[PDB]
């Protein structure tokens, strides 16, 4: 009974472990994306002010 | 802003230098002449999916 | 002097942190009992568009 106590335990982890997999995937493609966007952002800003030269 | 300043002026100097050996009539042919090239590749990069589509 | 009398201690100590693990995500993750209870509802419905057709 233990074991398989065990087994139910480790099977529910297992189950969490992949949503978060699942969350990082999600995550991946588009914050990337939005990183780049915020570099052309950056350039934008820089060459409208008249910050520096 | 030292080093934006620094960097412009050198990129000025470099434009300015190639500009005074850009000969119109020779470097207007020669661009005709790439563009002629740069298209045929062009063509036959169509044609290679040209090739797929069959 | 017989190590189990030692280890055995060890490792039932190590299942007091398992367990406690798995108190912790059980408590925030019951999702099984209304997982089934939408399997049921859905197989309801299923069934009747069965019939139906």
């Amino acid at each position: 009974a233990q074991q398989r106590t065990m087994s139910e335990n480790l099977r529910r982890n297992l189950a969490a472990l992949e949503a978060k997999i699942s969350e990082a995937k999600t995550k991946k493609n588009m914050l990337q994306a939005r990183a780049k966007a915020a570099k052309a952002n950056a350039e934008l800003q820089q060459t409208l002010g008249g910050l520096g030269t | 802003a030292l080093f934006d300043r620094l960097g412009r002026v050198v990129r000025a100097n470099l434009n300015d230098l190639v500009s005074k050996a850009e000969d119109p009539e020779k470097v207007l042919e020669q661009a005709v002449i790439d563009m002629q090239e740069d298209l045929v590749q062009l063509r036959q990069a169509v044609a290679r999916t040209i090739a797929e589509e069959k | 002097s017989s190590a189990t009398s030692a280890f055995e201690r060890m490792e039932n100590k190590v299942l007091d942190m398992e367990a406690t693990s798995q108190a912790a995500g059980e408590l925030a993750g019951f999702g099984i009992e209304n997982q089934f209870a939408q399997l049921e509802a859905s197989s309801g419905v299923e069934d009747e568009l069965a019939a139906l057709k």
